[PDB]
């Protein structure tokens, strides 16, 4: 074990100084050494390597190492038992195994092994003394830094220690160092200004070719999908630097790119991916505005994917939606966002009428997603926008045509009719101020559902009045089942009395 | 940010239901958990005056969507969570999504488990800090939204 562990640093330094052949061989054939120089470039000597951010892969690596260690323990015990039988005729056990702490499996190219803490300490000492990370930064070929790039925390120290690596021919590295940048400080500022001019030429300038522009933009796009908010902030900051007043770079400058159409599909795809994980309401609003103004509607698949993604945003991120549409502060930006969403969904509905199979009372047929249906329902409950109401009324009539049956729904797989209106959505419609939606929700409500809805708060006054009327009707129809469902008569009676100043059913409860 | 108004705090201390009505909406939004717990939990004191106070609390309760969410939070059983937390604490003594995203997407009991684990980890860190002040970062607690 001692020799096996002490062999690694020598090979590591040899590879660091001859990365063309020995370094590549270690990088490819020997996983143990392959992570070792990664440790030094990242300056983070953590097993599993900080480069691999995937939790399940980390756990898989841990379990593989544990299994290999257990198998090695068993094999060492068996071999030492053989040796003891041959020489000393002694039984070898866990506490009586001398070779257990002295020998290790000689499988350098096999499953990775845990570096000893002292091994890691001497690796870090060697790296600090010999600026080994900076050696590979000088080494253009093979620059495994870009391979790893294909992360900001370990990039910080590496870049700061590698001053001569500020440019590094690859444009991906140029953008990476620009984001990193986002006497010595003055020199860094001047160099960053020069790099900004170079990238401005590479994107807006005559030399701006599709390949380099796509690389530059896609780097920021992919890093905007990082769960860490810091990475997304850096990416957006760099994009704005190269290019809702604060998002005008995306809203106004980005459309002005010479290859804007060339990169528009990729940008829309990246924004669609990032919306599912974004947190800032204003950034989400900017994403929505840009998608509404620039999403390619030509592709049926693209249109369906955008609609489904926006539906996921509406449903799964109801908290962010509430932040955006806070009734306290109805803003022009919020109204514009609502208008953009309504226009997007109206266009999608037009395409569908021109997963669940939906048939309209008019006879139109199309298979959309119930989540998207609920998304239109939620937007309708949000109320008409202050600027435009044509789209709002059109969608309202399409989904809830006046004095007409609602569009029938069926399961795509089984053709069985499905509940287009879940109980929670019906409750939200009840809370909404739209009379048509309120009536649609009120239609076909069980006594238990009525009780649960009454239990909710924030509902409009006329809505509680209608709920009281419906509960009185239910009492008239079948008071026995309603009373059976009633748990605390006094509780519901007090709630009803509260609603009164906020009748027959109240009398029933009192009975 | 907005802190609890001193008037709101003194009203809560004096259990002045009438002043609770005078309190503005954001103060109520901040104070919801105690208020809803008061209105829903079985009353320790069963006086008629307290019953009328409860009626006033109910009068004030309307206008909040988070009431339903808090009711769901309370719905979760707590004995199982407590025993799980005790076992996890003993172990400590011996997710692809960010924590904020997990808190959002996951349901109420998952939110409880996550936050409880985080707070107990912070508690253990403080206990072992030996009086040395440090900082701990959690996107959940650093998320303004």
């Amino acid at each position: 074990s001692t020799l096996y562990w002490k062999a690694w640093p020598l090979l590591l330094v040899v590879a660091a100084f001859n990365p063309e052949n020995i370094g590549l061989a270690a990088w490819e054939e020997y996983p143990t050494l392959k992570m070792l120089m990664e440790m030094v470039m990242t300056n983070n000597y953590s097993y599993p390597p900080c480069t691999l951010t995937d939790e399940e892969t980390r756990t898989e690596m841990l379990n593989r190492e544990l299994q290999t260690a257990q198998r090695e323990k068993q094999e060492i015990l068996a071999f030492e038992g053989h040796l003891a039988a041959a020489s000393t005729k002694q039984t070898i056990t866990e506490s009586s195994s001398l070779l257990l702490s002295q020998l290790t499996s000689l499988d350098p190219q096999g499953p990775p092994r845990r570096p000893p803490p002292h091994i890691l300490d001497q690796v870090k000492s060697l790296n600090q003394s010999l600026r080994l990370g900076h050696l590979l930064c000088r080494s253009r070929n093979p620059d495994f830094l870009l391979h790893i790039i294909q992360s900001m925390p370990w990039l910080a120290d590496l870049v700061q220690s590698s001053e001569g690596s500020l440019d590094v021919l690859p444009v991906q590295c140029l953008c990476e160092f620009l984001l990193h940048d986002a006497a010595k400080k003055r020199q860094r500022q001047q160099k960053q200004r020069q790099l900004l001019g170079r990238l401005q030429d590479l994107l807006l300038g005559p030399k701006a070719d599709e390949q380099t522009t796509c690389e530059v933009l896609d780097y920021f796009l992919r890093r905007l999908g990082s769960s860490q908010v810091a990475s997304r902030v850096l990416a957006m900051k760099g994009l704005s630097l190269v290019l809702l007043q604060g998002y005008q770079w995306l809203l106004r400058d980005l459309p002005r790119l010479p290859l804007f159409d060339s990169v528009r599909s990729t940008t829309a795809l990246a924004l669609q991916q990032a919306i599912h994980m974004e947190t800032d309401p204003q950034t989400i609003s900017a994403y929505l505005i840009y998608l509404s103004q620039h999403t390619p509607v030509e592709e049926q698949a693209q249109h369906s994917d955008l609609a489904l993604d926006v539906a996921r945003l509406v449903v799964e991120r109801s908290t962010i939606m509430s932040h955006l549409f806070s009734k306290l502060s109805p803003s022009a930006a919020s109204d514009a966002v609502l208008s953009a969403l309504l226009s997007i969904f109206s266009r999608y509905v037009r395409r569908m009428r021109q997963q669940v199979f939906l048939r309209w009372s008019s006879g139109e047929t199309a298979t959309m997603h119930i989540l998207v249906v609920h998304a239109m329902v939620i937007l309708l409950t949000l109320g008409p926008p202050r600027a435009d109401d044509s789209e709002f009324q059109a969608l309202l009539d399409i989904w809830f045509p006046e004095e007409k049956p609602l569009p029938t729904a069926f399961l795509v797989d089984t053709s069985e009719e499905a509940l287009l209106l879940p109980d929670w959505l019906k409750l939200r419609m009840i809370r909404s101020e739209v009379l048509r939606l309120v009536d649609a929700a009120l239609q076909d409500l069980e006594p238990q559902q009525l009780l649960l809805f009454v239990q909710s708060f924030g509902i409009p006054v006329s809505s509680m009045s209608k709920l009281l009327q419906f509960l009185d009707q239910a009492v008239a129809h079948d008071p026995q089942t309603l009373e059976q469902n009633i748990m605390d008569k006094n509780y519901m009676a007090h709630l009803v009395e509260v609603q009164h100043e906020r009748q027959t059913f109240h009398s029933l409860l009192t009975a | 940010l907005q802190f609890v108004s001193p008037f709101a705090f003194e009203a809560m201390q004096k259990v002045d239901v009438v002043c609770l009505a005078s309190l503005s909406d954001p103060e109520l939004r901040l104070l919801l958990p105690c208020l809803v717990r008061m209105a829903l939990c079985a009353p320790a004191d069963q006086s008629q005056s307290w019953a009328q106070d409860k009626k006033l609390i109910l009068r004030l309760l309307s206008g909040v969507e988070a009431v339903n969410s808090i009711v769901a939070l309370l719905s979760v059983d707590f004995h199982a969570l407590e025993q799980d937390a005790s076992k996890e604490q003993q172990l400590r003594h011996k997710l692809q999504h960010g924590l904020t995203l997990e808190f959002e997407h996951s349901d109420s009991p998952r939110r409880l488990r996550l936050v409880l684990s985080e707070l107990l980890a912070i508690m253990n860190k403080v206990s072992e800090s030996n009086g040395e002040f440090f900082f701990k970062s959690s996107e959940l607690f650093e998320s303004p939204v």
